[PDB]
């Protein structure tokens, strides 16, 4: 019952990290099996904000778009808020309901396969689901899930068949080298769990596209949407009858795979690695917060988030303080940037790249290094869940509570990958929950107004402020206007703020942090740094840009 | 049995992962299926279980793999300075994707990104960024889109291994799929013939679903089957009121934009 753990001493270097977004390199120094120092190393750099420079700001959203595929529509959507909040364009009603559905799409869609395809593999030895007995593995899941054919123990000897044919065919494709192939100490689940996981990772292959067409009726496609503009959206059969219909019915099939699926195989799969409760932890958090009812402006998408916003400093959930968005800023002192550029105001942001080597502990990434009031914040399901559950969020409340009284952990417990993982579950539950309002309300609205496009005027000059929650966490887009042109323009991302490197004074970004005190039972298949990194949901194309 | 399915291996460069996701929302078949039965996917960073040098080990595998492989490449490749602003285990990706590429059976650049060069390629190219061919001098099997369907990236990977290499046009893209104007096959052509133009997007003309090209649609020069197989088996941009960006054609997006105007 104690965590594996070797007495290795030494460096680890983690080169690709695998199933994420991007392009990472993680440098650990281990001592005694715990690591004891980090760094963050994101590997690419496009520079996005450097090519909007002297562009129509119209163009701006299909461009930042781009910045990332994983977490697709999001960039559009805080690109769009942006130019709206420059223009000083109020968006429709209807326009606001539209763009707040395709992010809890996105939500849905996008947690689901973190979870599944991204996340699982670090904890499921989906070699040892061929050694499973079905029979017991179907038993086992009917006692912690909802009723279900696909649990059912002929359904689950299909997977354990089909998974046979393929180790045995001598071509292990996506699981060659697997960190879990010959046993591996870290990895606990008997293997009935790790049958039922397995079943459910193929089965989740399937209900993404289901959630990704949900997505495509309001949002013309997906990846990478097509409906919004300035002033609101494009889409007018998206407030219709019939479509409105199709996207309740395929997000209630996708909530159905939520709550009888990815909750109980999440909640089964932390009974196990309850010790990860006590791995992982850092102590800020913010969040912009998002699913607003006013989203006429950045203060009032701030204080009318139905996920909110705020601020968590020192582990402290018996304070949330406002975000003060003229209190964020961006280092660059341990990034791959020219000298000069600490300290900065995203409107006064500069993005002027200048590379080192390899390796170079004083400049080793691409991520700028955001800070809020001289600290590293977290950001993401876990700081919209610490900021609503502090917040007595009903919704918030009611799921958390669940899940800690189904682990035995206090909310303390959550200021760990454990936590970080858990939460993203969490909200996935409550986005679910929502859905059928935030549709009916669409729905009505739609009925009996067609607005959805507001009239505008571009400014000669001005500046303006775009804010999402993004499935990751805060996400904000920064534009200059003159001359009618973009002078301006920066992204401030999610994993920027989780994954980039130390700040002016040398500090630890969150997943650095969050590393120290990593056990290490095999330096040569380093799954702890993977499942603490995981959790966090990296994507360095944000993260970069 | 001595068993073998195709070998693929998958690299990522200056990409947005837009191309592996649409990828993954195939229907015919599934990508369980296609990856189960049909080929061997033995290197792919966003989906695969190993990391670090036990993932470099398996790209090496499959790169000197006796019965060779067919390589896959999304994202352009950063050439400045000397290739270091785009590195997987310490290489350069231009590195890497000339390795993988002297030797493939074939290459499928995924996007406008591998084809082409893509996003990061937009003036004023702060990484020097190329598409495959550019870089590296090499003929490719373009399957460009922002993301393509993955039709047409499944249905060029499936035909590749059972008929051979489909006709292609002058920018290397299947015939198959991109052999007509998006504009061609779009249900709004009869407004646009009777000049039935949206002049706004809060106009009732646009209510109405009038022609987008006054908003800047680049469907009449822009080569896709969008309106006739629709993404995710359920709309695409124009239905969704919103202009074509033309994201299926080389240089995009510089010779595109501004993109709700016709320059
Ligand atoms: S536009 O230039 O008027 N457009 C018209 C028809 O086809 C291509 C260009
Ligand atoms: S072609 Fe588009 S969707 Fe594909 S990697 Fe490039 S930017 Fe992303
Ligand atoms: S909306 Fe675009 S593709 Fe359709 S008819 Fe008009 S110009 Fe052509
Ligand atoms: N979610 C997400 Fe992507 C990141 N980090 C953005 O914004
Ligand atoms: S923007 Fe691209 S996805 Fe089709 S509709 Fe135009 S070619
Ligand atoms: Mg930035
Ligand atoms: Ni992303
Ligand atoms: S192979």
């Amino acid at each position: 019952k104690p965590t594996p753990q070797s007495t290795f001493t030494g460096p680890i270097v983690v080169d690709p990290i695998t199933r994420i977004e991007g392009h990472l390199r993680i440098m650990v120094e281990v001592e005694n099996g715990k690591v004891k120092d980090a760094w963050s190393s994101s590997q690419l750099f496009r520079g996005l904000e450097i090519i909007l420079k002297g562009r129509d700001p119209r163009d701006a959203q299909h461009f930042t778009q781009r910045a990332c595929g994983v977490c697709t529509y999001v960039h559009a959507l805080a690109s769009s808020r942006c130019v709206d909040d420059a223009v000083k364009v109020s968006i429709p009603a209807n326009a606001r309901m539209m763009r707040n559905l395709v992010m809890a799409s996105q939500y849905l869609h996008d947690h689901l396969v973190h979870f599944y395809h991204a996340h699982a593999l670090d904890w499921v030895d989906v070699t040892a689901a061929l050694k499973a007995d079905p029979n017991k593995a179907a038993k086992l899941a009917a006692s912690i899930a909802p009723a279900r054919p696909g649990n059912s123990a002929k359904a689950l000897k299909a997977v354990q068949d089909k998974l046979k044919a393929f180790v045995e065919s001598g071509q292990l494709g996506i699981f060659t080298n697997a960190y879990f192939l010959g046993g591996h100490k870290a990895y606990y689940l008997p293997p009935e769990v790790d049958l039922i996981a397995t079943a459910h990772y193929l089965e989740a292959l399937h209900m993404q596209v289901k959630a990704a067409s949900a997505m495509a009726i309001l949002g013309g496609k997906n990846p990478h949407t097509q409906f919004t503009v300035v002033g609101g959206c494009s889409n007018y059969q998206g407030l219709t009858k019939d479509p409105l219909a199709n996207y309740l019915a395929l997000s209630k099939e996708v909530c159905q795979f939520v709550n009888e699926c990815y909750i109980p195989d999440l909640l089964a799969v932390a009974g196990f690695y309850k010790d990860w409760g006590g791995i992982g932890g850092t102590s800020n958090y913010l969040a912009f917060g998002e699913f607003a009812t006013d989203d006429s402006s950045p203060e009032k998408h701030l204080a009318t988030s139905q996920f909110p916003s705020g601020v968590i400093t020192g582990r402290d959930l018996g304070k949330v303080d406002n975000v003060d968005l003229g209190a964020i800023y961006e280092d660059v002192k341990y990034s791959w940037y020219a000298p000069g550029g600490d300290g900065k105001h995203p409107y006064d942001g500069v993005t002027d790249p200048k590379y080192t080597k390899l390796d170079d502990k004083d400049h080793y990434s691409w991520m700028k290094a955001p800070r809020y009031k001289g600290k590293a914040m977290e950001v993401g399901p876990l700081a919209r869940t610490f900021i609503a559950y502090a917040k007595g969020q009903p919704d918030f409340k009611k799921v958390v509570d669940m899940v800690l009284g189904k682990l035995s952990v206090p909310a303390t417990a959550l200021h760990s990958t454990l936590g970080r993982t858990a939460a993203r579950g969490i909200e996935t539950a409550i986005v679910c929950a929502n859905m059928e309002k935030w549709i009916k309300e669409m729905a009505d609205s739609g009925a009996k107004d067609n607005t959805l496009c507001a009239k505008w005027e571009m400014p000669e000059e001005s500046k303006g402020v775009g804010l999402a929650d993004a499935p990751r966490g805060a996400l904000s887009h920064w534009i200059r206007i003159k001359g009618k042109k973009i002078d301006n323009f920066q992204l401030v991302v999610p994993s920027t703020w989780n994954l980039g490197p130390r700040g002016a004074q040398g500090d630890k970004s969150p997943v650095e942090e969050a590393l120290i005190g990593t056990p290490i039972a095999d330096p040569k298949r380093p799954v702890e740094i993977l499942r603490t990194v995981h959790a966090f949901d990296p994507c360095i194309a944000c993260g970069v840009h | 049995t001595a068993k073998h399915r195709p070998s693929v291996v998958w690299l990522h460069n200056a990409e947005c992962t837009g191309c592996t996701e649409a990828a993954i929302r195939t229907i015919k078949p599934y990508i369980d299926a296609l990856i189960l039965d049909t080929i061997s996917l033995d290197y792919q960073e966003t989906i695969m279980a190993a990391a670090g040098e036990a993932a470099e080990a398996a790209l090496h595998q499959a790169l000197e793999g006796k019965d060779g492989y067919y390589l896959v490449v999304e994202g352009g490749l950063p050439t400045i300075d000397g290739g270091q602003w785009g590195m997987v285990a310490g290489h350069p990706m231009i590195e890497t994707t000339k390795k993988a590429a002297a030797k493939a059976k074939g290459i499928i650049c995924i996007g406008t990104c591998s084809a082409y060069g893509g996003v990061q390629k937009a003036k004023p190219n702060p990484s020097q960024a190329k598409g495959v061919s550019e870089a590296l001098g090499v003929k490719t099997i373009n399957i460009p889109g922002c993301p393509p369907n993955p039709i047409n990236f499944v249905g060029a990977v499936v035909h590749v291994l059972t008929k051979g290499i489909p006709d292609l046009d002058e920018n290397g893209r299947p015939k198959l799929f991109y052999g007509e104007l998006v504009h061609d096959n779009c249900p709004r052509l009869p407004h646009f013939e009777a000049s039935e133009f949206a002049p706004s997007f809060d106009s009732e003309e646009a209510k109405k679903g009038f022609c987008l090209y006054e908003l800047g649609c680049k469907g009449p020069v822009t080569y896709n089957n969008c309106p006739k197989v629709l993404f995710n088996q359920v709309n695409w941009p124009v239905q969704a009121g919103h202009p074509c960006l033309g994201c299926s054609e080389p240089d995009f997006w510089d010779t595109m934009t501004p993109f709700y105007e016709q320059g």
